[PDB]
């Protein structure tokens, strides 16, 4: 069964709006639990099995949290999009796409940022095809060969390179130090390092000796007043 | 003078801190107070919650920056610039948005009088102004109820 | 060959059935930040800075090498390098083609630089007319009028030899840069 | 009844000419830079936008409860696919069938209201469902065919891109109503034959996307006069 | 190829021409031969891609 | 002396309890329109 | 990645910061809110080889 945020003319027939307008989260940490969304994306899983978002915690802070009711004198969970309104965007992570196009339809509303991550764009990077151009077989005097094709493959290397527009971070006048930029944590031992899994303790051996951290590296450590 | 808006804003929130309306009274500025986000830690067995100070709490210290000291007499000066902003209408409308037609004459649209898989539209008089098609839908309302509805 | 993609369609289906073209051409998918850092990298950039925003873009395809294979002795098969054979390489920069790019599919180059990308096989999904398939009752898109059947052996394209190389470039747009700094309070608790 | 804020315009109170037979007298505007209108359609789903050979990097949701599993995405499996953008509003597009003043329509009680017929152009009034016309019941008809069959366009257009009358939205619950979503794309009601070509934008405080009127054609604030 | 542009459908033979009305067996003779169209002509006949 | 504001938190409350910091300084405020035109 | 710069840690909650000891459970009341690291905060964090 389709679960989630789905629009279409039947409840057989529907397509998944997951993950939802970039103006709301599917997972964060709670005061004591790491709540996820109906519309949650995973960026792959932790050994089907537990998935891997980022910590939508900048969004919580700001009214957008997860189960997060609106009353109208009267109970629901819909917010309308009001005049005046501020929210968060979902923070960018360290697996997270970088552009979509956006479909160039007759009109759009804050289509800047992709759902799925990245900036929307309506000329995104142009798609390079490749393939291998066919080379016949012989054909002639040998007996009865018919029409073939030169087993061909093509290898190469491909290089890519992006700039990024930075941008200074902000100041700060706080007297207690600023929250540490924690790198991410792992289900087991820790991330990005190549390990022996045989010398750790958890049985989280299944990866190999290399491993991901459970939860999408999010950055948006520092913090600043508003 | 916070210029770099280094320290928490609280101005703008409708507290009572403003200075006083007539001239003829002496301003008592507010003491500076913020908010900061937390950690909420619970109190024990009751149940009851503070927001104790955590990593991402913002605690700022005056002191620790550099200002001027003026002694008695002296005067110092701030200065600041508006962003260019939407100016505030100071008229008002003597239409209907909605009643923006010609009351002599009916629609060259038509809407519809029966209903189902092959309705059948009718053509608009004047006789009917309640159902004159508009060209602008009117603006958002959220919860805009009186008292007496709630 | 060029292949209709058309799957019956009678659990929860789409809202009409989806159908479309899979061309013989592959393409580069290289829609990841991951790709362009590593996690040192990345560290560095999320400790160092505070809006990150994409600017440009070059992606270059050297050391290509369009290789034959023949019959190795006592079974297997051996591999050597083609002097003749051709990479058809195409940058669709006019955006002729439809675009499928940026969905987040199983599609992108290995997280690690030292894995091969296998880059996936280029298909895409154009409209049709939903039609029933008798009594029955099930439904097929079958391709029309408005349907796009995208030949791309009907345009100029690159033939590069055995070591060739080929750069494209891209500029991004003004975006919107993404803020890598935090909130230290509420917008609701500002008073 | 007149109040004091009852404007009374008395057009002989201005300078106007006075032309005798035979005379003329031209007027002249510019039009403000508008949005133009798309003369072509689309050949794909904004939805279907992705390849259909390959299945997503993300997984959904399989298990729910307090600690959910996430399942990756197979090839087959395209109605859960992830979206990048979201569809545009729909507010009340429901058919005649689906659907005195009936339609879409603001006031203060059940016998006192206004028509807001045909609705935002965001949405369409009359298309060519797969099989059959489909009207909505606030569609505006440019004549009649014989009180009889209406005039209608067809917004295939907009029936590509989820705007289609009757499309139910789901919110783990079943409505019709689309909230305006950031990242939204739709596609506005097309320019047709007979369409009026501007209307005056209301000079209140306030508008929101009101480049194009609900009748046809463009909203300006300074139409001809 | 592209769709066709194709001119509008009418009710009875054809819009926009000035027909004979007792010449065709449609019953639309209250137009006396000059057609509306009963769809509105509204074009976005050729798509592309997204 | 800075002062922490932080009063328990158990009729309707908060989402989550406030806390926040209270400072020996004085600032000014006046976010009035009627502060700068008389009522002439 | 590089070692994380951590911020010192501190004998009660946390260091530098200025909170209210009812609040927490820790045991540092004496220092009546403000508390500094039971580690001198050394630096030396980032690493790299010989």
């Amino acid at each position: 069964a389709l679960t989630g945020l789905s629009t279409g003319t039947s409840q057989n027939t529907r397509i998944s709006l997951r993950p939802g307008p970039v103006s709301q989260p599917y997972h964060h940490w709670d005061t004591d639990k790491y709540v996820t969304g109906i519309n949650a994306i995973s960026h792959g899983q932790t050994t089907q099995g537990v998935g891997r978002f980022p910590n939508e915690k900048e969004q919580l802070k700001q009214l957008q949290g997860l189960n997060m009711h609106t009353y109208f004198p009267t109970d629901q969970i819909e917010r309308p999009l009001m005049v005046g309104s501020v929210w968060n965007r979902r923070a960018l992570h360290y697996e997270s796409q970088l552009w979509s196009k956006i479909p160039n339809l007759d009109d759009s509303f804050k289509t800047q940022f992709a759902a799925l991550g990245g900036w929307g764009l309506h000329q995104p990077p142009p798609q390079i095809f490749l393939k291998i151009l066919p080379q016949s077989g012989p054909i002639g005097g040998i007996k009865s060969m018919g029409i073939t094709t030169l087993v061909q493959y093509a290898v190469g290397i491909m290089t890519v390179t992006m700039t990024f527009k930075l941008g200074p971070r902000k100041a700060t006048g706080r007297w207690n130090p600023q929250p540490g930029v924690y790198p991410p944590h792992a289900a087991g031992h820790l991330p990005y390092v190549l390990y022996d899994p045989t010398a750790t303790d958890a049985k989280q051996h299944h990866r190999h000796g290399y491993e991901k951290p459970e939860e999408l590296w999010t950055a948006k450590s520092r913090v600043h007043p508003l | 003078v916070d210029h770099e808006y280094k320290y928490p804003y609280v101005l703008g929130q409708g507290q009572d801190t403003l200075a006083p309306e007539l001239p003829i009274w002496v301003y008592f500025p507010p003491q500076y107070a913020y908010l900061t986000v937390g950690d909420v830690n619970t109190q024990g067995i009751s149940g009851d919650s503070k927001k104790l100070a955590s990593e991402e709490s913002a605690f700022y210290v005056l002191e620790h920056s550099s200002f001027q000291l003026l002694g008695t007499g002296g005067t110092a000066t701030m200065s600041y610039k508006f962003p260019p902003v939407p100016p505030e209408n100071l008229e008002g409308c003597s239409q209907h948005f909605y009643e923006m037609y010609n009351p002599l004459y009916g629609s060259r649209l038509g809407v519809p009088d029966t209903l189902g898989g092959d309705p059948k539209f009718r053509s608009l008089t004047h006789e009917d102004h309640a159902i004159q098609p508009q060209n602008f839908m009117p603006g958002p309302l959220v919860n805009s109820v009186s008292t007496k509805e709630g | 060959h060029y292949k209709v993609f058309s799957p019956a369609a009678s659990k929860v289906c789409t809202i009409s059935p989806i159908m479309g073209y899979s061309t013989p051409w592959r393409y580069l998918d290289f829609n990841a930040l991951n790709l362009f850092f590593s996690p040192l990298e990345f560290q560095h950039l999320i400790e160092n800075y505070g809006s990150i925003a994409p600017d440009a873009l070059t992606v270059t395809i050297s050391e290509i090498a369009v290789k034959d294979v023949t019959d190795k002795t006592g079974g297997g098969v051996q591999v050597t390098d083609s002097t003749t054979g051709r990479l058809c390489m195409l940058v669709d920069h006019e955006y002729k083609y439809p675009y499928v790019l940026g969905q987040g599919q199983d599609t992108l180059a290995p997280e690690l630089p030292i894995w091969v990308y296998f880059p996936p096989q280029y298909a895409y999904l154009t409209v049709g007319d939903v039609n029933t398939q008798g009594i029955s009752g099930d439904s097929k898109k079958l391709a029309s009028e408005e349907s796009a059947f995208y030949v791309l052996e009907h345009s100029s394209f690159q033939l590069l030899g055995t070591g060739g190389t080929a750069t494209m470039s891209y500029k991004f747009p003004p975006v919107p840069p993404e803020n890598l700094e935090g909130c230290s309070q509420h917008f609701y608790e500002m008073y | 009844l007149a109040s004091e804020e009852s404007a009374f315009y008395v057009l002989e109170h201005s300078s106007f000419q006075l032309l005798g037979t035979g005379g003329t007298a031209t007027m002249s505007y510019k039009f403000p830079p508008v949005p133009p209108e798309n003369l072509e359609g689309c050949s794909q789903h904004f939805y279907e936008m992705y390849n259909p050979l390959y299945g997503s990097r993300l997984g959904v949701p399989d298990t729910l409860g307090g600690d959910p599993k996430f399942r990756s995405l197979t090839h087959e499996d395209h109605a859960i696919q992830p979206q990048n953008f979201m569809p545009g509003p729909l507010v009340n597009s429901v058919s005649t069938k689906e659907g005195a003043l009936t339609g879409l329509s603001t006031g203060t009680s059940q016998n006192t209201r206004i028509s807001l017929r045909p609705g935002p152009v965001s949405q369409p009034y009359h298309h060519w469902d797969t099989d059959k016309y489909v009207t909505g019941i606030n569609a505006i008809s440019h004549g009649q065919t014989t009180q009889g069959v209406g005039r209608f366009p067809n917004e295939k257009e907009q029936l590509k891109q989820l705007q289609g009358l009757n499309m139910h939205t789901y919110f783990p619950t079943d409505q019709i109503e689309r909230p305006l979503m950031v990242g939204s794309v739709w596609n506005r009601r097309a320019l047709h034959y007979e369409s009026q070509l501007w209307s005056k934008i209301p000079n209140l405080d306030d508008s929101f996307k009101t480049q194009f009127a609900a009748l046809g054609g463009w909203g300006l604030h300074q139409p001809p006069p």
